């Protein structure tokens, strides 16, 4: 169907770090109970239902050896090293570009019922500088008529992105639509300033205290003075505390779609 | 309290001297043994032949705060004192900071209460002497907290010594790790209030009462620990089981007020203290016994 | 992978329009409210060809509309098909770039004949350049997915464009004249247009002419129009996927193969 | 010509003088009359003018200079003025198609016509073997130039019983351009274009020759083969002839005449019309105008 003989995929490079390869050209591999089946099954059916631009293109799976999904590969750096590491100097226009094919695919994603649940400017790469894509989807989920009924595990990522209820982690299922959102907002905090949220708290569990307990909030002073009142809004809503208040993806769309006309 | 006996000089001077044997460290000259956990290697340094720990951090910052964090690292080479692991050197290579140590074979308390289910109280009182020693000596020698206290960052070896490791001598590497299922952070700490070495004596108290009675003692997700440890009451010792001058020991380091929590001075002039200080206790006998050592 | 025709905008008539669902398309409409069997059939084909692709050098499918008209959503790619930047923009390639284009073509093709895809309408109008960077492979309106029985059934008279015809296509002296090969044949004239700027064939301004005279072996495309610049090792390639003898070209792993190697020694 | 051509060129000329500056949005669509391999031809109303027209489309991608060469060379059909040929009012781009506006034939092409009437009987194939090699010796004579495409879908009618060529090579770079095309199923192309020795007007006698015995018997007579393989036949076999004793001994040797494989033993323009299926056929009051009117429906 989608599955790739193991002896036609070839490893290079090195669920834990790096693993380029080669399968028809550049692609990224990934390296036992019947929950980690489900766990290959939620990856790969999720990645099976994305054909978009701004998603990472899925290519296959494969089951010897070890498990593996084969993507893929990606010509650039990542938004997060864009961002912290190489320091790469956009200009507004082309940080409010970034913002608007992420919520594009975003949207795509929502469309169909997808649940990102790791979203993080680490999962953010830019082919090649122009176009978005979004990838890293070893935690992610489809909305169903069940989903309340299971006992989700704690996410274990960064706690940078993750939203106050899913911090807090007293429902059930504190995954939304609106939790991507807010790690979306997070992802506009890092475009519009240049920095990390908590730039002066150097400690995780202070950081999972506070902001699960509302102490705590990106600063939106940081914000570039270059930065449009409008954008500005779009970032304080996406990172609200209350999740029903956070707006939808296709709001963000029109939002950021009417100040880019503006410009 | 930061005198050395004349067993724990040579010790000092015995493993300067073998590290005077080691040069630069290389990605090449180390020979993989086995893996102590996670990552932290037991390996083998080829040109000295010292058998070394080697921990790897992976880390996605500027090269320039890289650097900085090896260059704040080298203050290691400072810290020597029979309450601190030592350290060997720390370098760069394939995208990953290398800390070289020195390797307790005895392994973290975290490992020894494991094979243990509890530890004994006479025990606990020579860990809390050398806990509360090395917070010393990193206080008035260096001025540094630990700021990260807890049973797997003190580590044993068969020759009974008991150190403390992975605390904060890189203010680049620990703003780099603001990025675990359980918690020793104080109230204090997790409300954004500044801190002190007082953070790590609640983190002693609270890891003193977990490897007494054999459980974290906190109660759950990570949130409703640390709701738990804002805005609840702190735990203690069993009434019936552990002496007086015990359970008094860990309530006064389990103060949720740091300034009213009982400071180093205190402690170390402290009836437990005392006691156990006088008390002669075969920890190498009891380690190597519990852990199946030779 | 069905898309309800509310969710889809039209904006602009090129039937092909470009098109907004969850950002710019493309929608491939069939404009006839009484859809023939077999009418049905091609497009149940072309969307089960292009279902099977996912590859970074084939033009992105995205979805169909069956309610209203017949239709294929894809990708909307910005800038212009290999046939209009070589024929009628003539921008100016550099060899390294013409060599570019011609490695992720024979990439794309690589991954649709290892799925068992002909394309059969391979041609320079066919494929894309996205982004002025990227190789985008479409049309599969003629492409087949070989089986058992492939080989041997008589398929239709061809209808596709005759100058990337392979002679044994042309003369269609087989039940089904298509293979590996006859897609090559096609790689290759695109190579030509690649290495001369020109289409095959240009002195002879007759339909018929060029029919006759390619399927009797009388023709061939002119090499010595091949540029100074174009490596010894990619005029030999030219060469051998144009060769008349189907069984002489080689298939493309050999093809990627041999253009890497060059890509890995050039300035 | 004749009065009643005189006339009638003069008719279409001055409705052509209210005809300026063709632009696409002055067109209005009225049906479409058909669609081949190159383009597509709609039957349009000319609003400012209140002409009816025929606006083929072209489908070309260009370089902008060349569509302009084109456009250029076609306006030398502002000077083909025949009864036998289709007239011209403009031509120009728009939409990457270049669109050929031409004079409305409503009887269509012989192409229609045949597959309407099935058979086009004898005495009406004298009238157009009149039109086709008329129109073929004003285009040699005031032009110089060669049909190039003789076929029952390029030669129109209309319900004045008029008969007229179109579809010609007038344009050297449309030619060119035209040449990168689809396969297609038939074939009127001579042995000598297809084998690509010389060739002249000869070509265009061959192929009025099998679109007589195509339109006479009722079927193509090459040959379900393929386009290569008719090719071949007509490259390699012998050519056809019309059937044993279904039409006259002159219309026989007319057409063997024009389908003789050799073109320098072929007959050219002046011996054709010099023939005696022609000088029989120009005797004939044959009225063209009511067979086509009844065959095809209009009244
Ligand atoms: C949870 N509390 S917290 O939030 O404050 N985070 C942090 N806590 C404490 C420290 C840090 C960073 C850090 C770490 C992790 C570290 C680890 C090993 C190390 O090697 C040796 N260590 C001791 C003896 C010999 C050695 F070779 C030096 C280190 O130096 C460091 O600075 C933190 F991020
Ligand atoms: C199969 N033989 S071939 O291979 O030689 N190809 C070709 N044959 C013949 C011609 C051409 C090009 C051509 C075409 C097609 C053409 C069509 C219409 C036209 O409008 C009118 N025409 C006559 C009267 C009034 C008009 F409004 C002018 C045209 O002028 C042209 O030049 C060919 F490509
Ligand atoms: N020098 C050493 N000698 C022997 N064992 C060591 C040494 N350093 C570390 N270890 C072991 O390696 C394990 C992993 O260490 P580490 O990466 O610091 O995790 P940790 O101590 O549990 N703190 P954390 O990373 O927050 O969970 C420890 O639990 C020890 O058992
Ligand atoms: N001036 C005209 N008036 C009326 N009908 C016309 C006119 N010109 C063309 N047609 C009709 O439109 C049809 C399409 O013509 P055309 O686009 O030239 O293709 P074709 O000649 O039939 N075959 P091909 O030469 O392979 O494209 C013709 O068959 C005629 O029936
Ligand atoms: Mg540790
Ligand atoms: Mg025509």
């Amino acid at each position: 169907d989608w599955e790739i003989e193991a002896s036609e995929v070839m490893l290079s490079t090195r669920f834990g770090t790096v693993y380029k390869g080669k399968w028809h050209g550049d692609v990224a591999v990934k390296i036992p109970t019947p929950e980690q089946f489900q766990a290959f099954r939620n990856e790969v059916a999720v990645l099976r239902k994305t054909r978009h631009v701004n998603i990472l293109l899925f290519m296959g799976y494969m089951t010897k050896d070890n498990l593996a999904i084969v993507t893929q590969w990606c010509e650039g750096s990542s938004l997060y090293k864009h961002l912290h590491v190489q320091e790469t100097k956009f200009q507004m226009f082309q940080l409010i570009d970034i913002a608007r094919q992420t919520a594009q695919g975003m949207d795509y994603l929502h469309a169909k019922n997808i649940i990102h649940r790791d979203m993080k400017s680490n999962n953010i790469f830019l082919h090649e500088g122009l176009t978005v894509k979004i990838g890293d989807f070893g935690l992610a989920t489809v909305k169903s008529r069940w989903s309340g009924s299971q006992q989700v595990e704690q996410p274990t990522g960064s706690v940078l992105w993750m939203a106050p209820e899913v911090i807090r982690m007293q429902d059930n299922n504190p995954f939304s639509f609106q939790s991507d959102v807010y790690s979306y907002g997070i992802v506009l905090y890092e475009l519009m300033t240049g920095e990390l949220p908590y730039s002066h708290i150097n400690n995780r569990d202070q950081i999972i205290f506070m902001v699960g307990r509302g102490y705590a909030s990106p600063d939106l002073s940081k914000l570039y003075k270059n930065c449009p009142k409008a954008m500005k809004r779009l970032v304080a809503d996406c990172v609200k505390k209350v999740k029903e208040e956070r707006p939808l993806f296709p709001q963000i769309l029109s939002s950021i779609e009417l100040l880019q006309h503006s410009l | 309290e930061l005198e050395l006996d004349e067993q724990q000089r040579k010790r000092l001077e015995a493993f300067l001297t073998q590290k005077q044997k080691v040069g630069e460290l290389k990605d090449d000259d180390f020979e993989k043994i086995s893996e102590l956990g996670a990552v932290v290697f037991k390996v083998s340094h080829k040109p000295s032949g010292l058998v070394m720990a080697r921990k790897l951090i992976h880390l996605e910052i500027k090269p320039a705060i890289r650097n900085q964090i090896i260059r704040e690292l080298q203050v290691l080479h400072e810290c020597n004192s029979p309450y601190i692991v030592g350290f060997y050197g720390a370098f760069y290579s394939d995208g990953e900071i290398s800390i070289c140590m020195e390797h307790m074979d005895g392994g973290s308390l975290d490992q020894v209460l494991k094979k243990a289910g509890r530890i004994p109280e006479q025990i606990l009182g020579k860990v809390s002497i050398a806990v509360i020693k090395g917070l010393t000596y990193l206080r008035e020698k260096h001025k540094i907290m630990h700021r990260d206290v807890k049973p797997s960052n003190i580590l044993v070896n068969s020759r009974g010594e008991i150190k403390l490791c992975d605390f904060g001598v890189s203010g680049q590497l620990i703003d780099a790790m603001a990025n675990g299922t359980r918690s020793y952070m104080s109230p204090e700490r997790l409300q954004g209030t500044h801190y002190s070495v007082q953070s790590d004596i609640w983190s002693m108290g609270l890891s003193l009462v977990e490897m007494a009675v054999g459980r974290y003692p906190i109660g759950m997700a990570i949130f409703e620990l640390l709701d738990y440890i804002v805005n609840e009451p702190p735990p203690k010792l069993p009434s019936g089981v552990f002496s007086l001058e015990f359970q008094d020991f860990v309530n006064k380091c389990l103060i949720k007020n740091p300034a009213e929590r009982a400071d180093l001075k205190q402690l170390m002039v402290h009836a437990f203290i005392k006691r156990s200080d006088a008390e002669e206790v075969d920890f190498a006998g009891w380690l190597c016994s519990t852990i199946g050592l030779n």
